RNA sequence: GGUACAAUGGUAUGCGUAGAAGUGUUUGGCGUAAGCCUGCAUGGAGCUGCCAUUGGUACAGAUCUUGGUGGAUAGUAGCAAAUAAUCGAAUGAGAGCCUUGGAGGACUGAAGUGGAGAAGGGUUUCGUGUGAACAGUGGUUGAUCACGAGUUAGUCGGUCCUAAGUUCAAGGCGAAAGCGAAAAUUUUCAAGUAAAACAUAAUUUUGAACGAAAGGGAAUACGGUUCCAAUUCCGUAACCUG
RNA sequence: UAAACUCCAUCUAAAACUAAAUAUAACCAUGAGACCGAUAGUAAACAAGUACCGUGAGGGAAAGUUGAAAAGAACUCUGAA
RNA sequence: UUAUAUACAACCUCAACUCAUAUGGGACUACCCCCUGAAUUUAAGCAUAUUAAUUAGGGGAGGAAAAGAAACUAACAAGGAUUUUCUUAGUAGCGGCGAGCGAAAAGAAAACAGUUCAGCACUAAGUCACUUUGUCUAUAUGGCAAAUGUGAGAUGCAGUG
RNA sequence: AACUCUAAGCGGUGGAUCACUCGGCUCAUGGGUCGAUGAAGAACGCAGCAAACUGUGCGUCAUCGUGUGAACUGCAGGACACAUGAACAUCGACAUUUUGAACGCAUAUCGCAGUCCAUGCUG
RNA sequence: UGCUUGGACUACAUAUGGUUGAGGGUUGUA
């Protein structure tokens, strides 16, 4: 009974969702995400897995601020003025 | 020295690897001293450090540290170099006088192989394998 | 050709015009003027519009009859002209799309802006023939 | 923007304007020695500056 | 003039795939690990696998360029000027020259001042050089590659070469004619003087 | 479970609205390639792991 | 030495929507041979001979790799545990099912196959519609598919309290990360005042927080109501907290 | 080449700043190529780090092509279709 | 002051604040600096060696970084900060002297740019930060002056060097 | 016209071959720009009809100002809002939800506060 | 006062000032 019979006892969760990364990999008794290592100020990533880094790098999501800063660089980071009309 | 933090289930390897209790750091106690101040005080730059006493388990040091956003460190052009951004955490990069010595930086012959800079800049050069176009 | 910021790559030229936005796609939507409007305005081509009159040159409709356009359907790189048409199976008149390179503008719709292109595309022909 | 342009009229002439009526350039650029003293100089270097300028010359026979 | 090519250095090797060994009734190659995705457990890393690395990947440090002795590139330039006389040898690169006056064709320095392509083709018309340009237009084709997708679809074959001394206007004026190219005396490319 | 949290009920709600088909005008747009929905789940064949 | 494949440089005043590559073939051939040329048929936009230089350059095998397929086999594989259905009717294109309703024989036999919950699941619930696929037979039905809807609280729970324990707080330590520390660290580290006098004055340091939908812990019951919700809506009668 | 003598040369450690030539699988914008041509080239030409699997760390596909133009087969007959 | 019985002061060491003003964490990964540090492998075994002062782990920056104006070479007829390339050179050396490993000066290039402190018979704190008030003209962590208002400063600020 | 053998023709099954290529890869060039002024990332919302992707943040497939100067389109609906400007780019204005280094305390909770200013119901 | 609603604020470590202070830590006029 290592197999079929033992697997019906799976009804408690080892990992709920995670409050930084949104993956269901926050261990509840550890209180530690297995992915981003959440309650720890600094993200968890490693050089022995580049595929995992690839999956949550800058520009895997939205980049809601960075690519306004790229568009503002090319104009010399100008502020407080607007395009006067003509022509 | 540095007890090697292997788990008392000690170092697995070949017998040159087995040393635990007689090894020394590569950075000195004064190096590691102002390192421990630059972390805990991230809002200030470490300039230089200095021995003031010691006995048998604790050497200890003063550390001259500088509030780089003050309106008198920045407005005064002699000290004003370290208010720049290549001086953010210099003591964590080997750039104060104490961290500098561990690196092995000098002229000429005896201080040879860190000759491009770092020590690792020199292994990169000495092992650099130039395939040429015209070759 | 002599500019190093100009690509002769098949790839980058096909990509930069199928992915052209719909205001670069107006200048890509261009048609030659008639030899009387080429002679009246000193303007060779023009971006096509809606109420412009137009004659079809190449392809099955082949033209001597001028009709006006009703859609500059820039999304397909195609125009629809008022009597260039076709039937469904069930007798609905469908417009057949013609590319503007294979069409000939014989009467331009003019307002304050389509006139000012003519006083800009023609002024820059005497200023490019006197070189 | 009829009300932020009005606050920018009041927080003229005051030092310590709000952080929003204050020039978000980049974090690195806002800190990095405002050039009014990044290129101010010691009195020893202003005195080496005013006695031997780079002369303007040409060489051949 | 060649450029470097190579496959990516990490291609075929982006898999954590080890070998089921024996005796699992399937051959001993590195098979992809997990489950539920068509890709396990499928075959990785090999030249014979589908998605593996190629047999020995191409590297960017092939010797592409070459050192020729300088005296041996002077030998070849000289043997491409002594063959640009000899009308048995210009007549065997194609090259319509049965109305060309002399071998070598020397023309005035007044050709070095030709400033428009209209003037330039009359010079080639008047000197009976235009019959080799007309053979250039009849050779305009498309390549039968593969080169068509790699930016060399095509234009023609080669024509005359106008060695000049000074350039008052003639490299602009001869620029647009197919097959024609203009070259200085002191440089003299061998790649242009014995093409192919 | 019939006692859930507010945060599992909103992630369960979003996967519920995302379980529509493709509207059939979408296959009438020009040069369209979307045929079916490729991110349809059944509740009984693929589980959500939430 | 010769032959297949792909390229690059030259070359053939080469070939091609009057049909290129490819494929098919009892068209006719050539070559010792690898292979080649040719007709016709399909095909619809590109390709070949020569000189040089090449290269990811030639497959029957690797329990090779990916994909597809054949027998075995339309089957003596099989679809046989949990007793069992039958009559007639209606619907329908078609009915043994689940489709329905009627009658009837049976089983579970209440330690249930009955009625409710906790995990878990996540719309599966419900009404109407339904066509393929799915329900290893069928299907007019469906936990399928389309559309529309549905979950109501001061009293039921959570939330509050702590347990076992956990996370952090600078004694500390460590190159650091961080202790797979448990810090118990820590000058007044905590309280107190219808708040005072020759210190205002009496007192306390284990900081802090999390951790129980089964422990502790304020207050509600009935009758009615829906296609779908009810200690929640409706009516009625109470109760707790401030 | 260790040591002791007597020289000679040579620098001035135990504080500090400093452009340029140099590096660059990343980012912003470009140009190229004797590269690959959908079992190839990135794993990904496509709603691809997707679908999906694993408690988790992680594993991770397949899938491009009507025609020049939808002109995307009105209508009739047969059928429950 | 101080029989710890009235104050008063001033320092020095240390507190506290939702005080005024500010500063710092986190991200990326190609290059860069500081650390920590393997084993597969090869030596036809294997422990030193090798792999490698490298994969992995940790920390810190910039458009480059580090280095850098001699406690350097040489032994010359002498050269003259750093860094990069060529050569030196697979050399001198190092090594179960086995496997293997392995630089530098000079020479030739690219580029060139030099300096500042502490410490003396500087010989009137000759300096600085705030804050307020005049008053310039960015939407100024600015400009000048006034009060020299409050502080830093004689346990040493400026200038010279 | 049993079955079998072999050949071709026709139909199937299958998706090779060839020809395509808004994609990869490799080389080079120019440039130097994240974040406590809340980054990267996450989550959920947002369209007349939309699930994904793409875009965005209750001002929610957009956005001031500019540029250009008539579309957008699958279908409606309006464009009298060129002729005082569609759709696109561009972007300097305003803005940016819950989060997140994440900052009142927590968080398998949309849980519990404090201090303060206002309004909305007594007086 | 009274419940709701909206807004500003309330993390930590640090620098410089400000402000309140502790200490039979050195001292001083009495």
């Amino acid at each position: 009974t290592k197999g079929t019979s033992s697997f019906g006892k799976r009804h408690n969760k080892t990992h709920t969702l995670c409050r930084r990364c949104g993956r269901s990999s926050y261990h509840i008794q550890k209180s530690t995400c297995a992915q981003c290592g959440y309650p720890a100020a600094k993200l968890r990533s490693y050089n022995w897995s580049v595929k995992a880094k690839r999956r949550k790098t800058t520009g895997t999501g939205r980049m809601q601020h960075l690519k306004v800063v790229r568009r503002r660089f090319r104009n010399g980071f100008r502020e407080g003025t607007q395009a006067k009309p003509k022509k | 020295g540095r007890k090697r933090p292997v788990p008392k289930g000690c170092t697995y390897g070949k017998p040159k690897s087995h040393g635990v209790n007689q090894l020394k750091p590569y950075r000195g106690l004064q190096s590691i001293a102002e390192e421990r101040v630059g972390r805990r005080l991230g809002g200030l730059r470490v300039l230089n450090s200095y021995w003031i006493a010691q006995d048998a388990s604790y050497k200890y040091f003063e550390v001259i540290l500088i509030d780089t956003h003050h309106s008198a460190i920045r407005r005064d052009p002699k000290i004003n170099w370290i208010c720049k951004h290549v001086h953010k955490h210099r003591e964590l990069r080997g750039l104060t006088s104490a961290g500098k010595s561990s690196r092995g930086i000098g002229k000429g012959y005896r201080y040879s192989q860190t000759i491009g800079g770092s020590r690792r800049a020199a292994w990169k050069r000495k092992n650099r394998e130039h395939m040429h176009r015209k070759r | 050709k002599q500019n190093p910021f100009v690509s002769s790559s098949r790839r980058k030229n096909r990509k930069r015009h199928f992915q052209a936005p719909s205001h670069i796609r107006r200048r890509l939507m261009s048609a030659p003027l008639s030899k009387e409007l080429r002679q009246k305005y000193n303007v060779r081509s023009m971006p096509i519009r809606r109420d412009d009159e137009v004659q079809v040159i190449r392809g099955h409709f082949k033209g001597n009859q001028v009709g006006k356009v009703v859609q500059a359907y820039r999304k397909k790189f195609v125009v629809y002209v008022e009597k260039i048409q076709r039937e469904n199976a069930n007798g609905t008149n469908v417009y057949v799309g013609i590319h503007p390179s294979k069409v000939l503008i014989v009467k331009l719709k003019l307002d304050k802006d389509r006139k000012a292109i003519l006083e800009r595309r023609g002024k820059g022909r005497l200023a490019a023939l006197g070189k | 923007q009829k009300q932020k342009e009005n606050l920018r009229k009041v927080f003229k002439n005051k030092k310590y304007k709000p952080l929003d009526l204050r020039k978000k350039k980049t974090r690195a650029i806002r800190k990095a020695l405002s050039p009014r003293d990044a290129n101010r100089k010691t009195l020893k270097e202003i005195r080496k500056r005013s006695v031997f300028p780079q002369r303007k010359f040409a060489v051949k026979a | 003039n060649r450029q470097a090519y190579a496959v990516s250095e990490l291609a075929g090797h982006q898999t954590s795939a080890e070998s089921w060994g024996t005796g699992r009734a399937v051959a001993r190659i590195p098979r992809v690990r997990g489950g539920g995705t068509h890709r396990s457990g499928q075959g990785a890393f090999g030249n014979m696998c589908r998605g593996g690395r190629m047999f020995a990947p191409t590297k960017t440090f092939r010797r592409w360029h070459r050192k020729v002795n300088v005296n041996q590139r002077r030998y070849a330039l000289v043997s491409a000027i002594a063959a640009s006389g000899v009308p048995a040898l210009v007549q065997s690169k194609g090259h319509v020259i049965d109305g060309v006056s002399e071998f070598p064709l020397v023309v005035s320095d007044e050709v070095q001042k030709v400033q428009k392509t209209k003037q330039a083709v009359i010079f080639l018309r008047r000197l009976k050089i235009w019959a080799d340009i007309q053979k250039v237009y009849k050779s305009q084709r498309f390549r039968a590659g593969r080169g068509t997708m790699r930016d060399r679809r095509r234009i023609a074959r080669r024509g005359p070469l106008v060695v000049y001394d000074k350039d008052e206007g003639l490299r602009k004026a001869f620029r647009n004619i197919p097959g024609i190219e203009t070259i200085n005396v002191d440089k003299l490319n061998l790649l242009k003087l014995a093409p192919g | 479970a019939a006692h859930k949290s507010f945060r599992i009920k909103q992630k369960l709600a979003k996967k519920l609205k995302q379980n529509r088909s493709v509207p059939q005008w979408v296959r009438l747009r020009t040069g369209n390639t979307i045929r079916y929905n490729a991110k349809r789940r059944h509740w009984r064949r693929t589980k959500l792991k939430l």
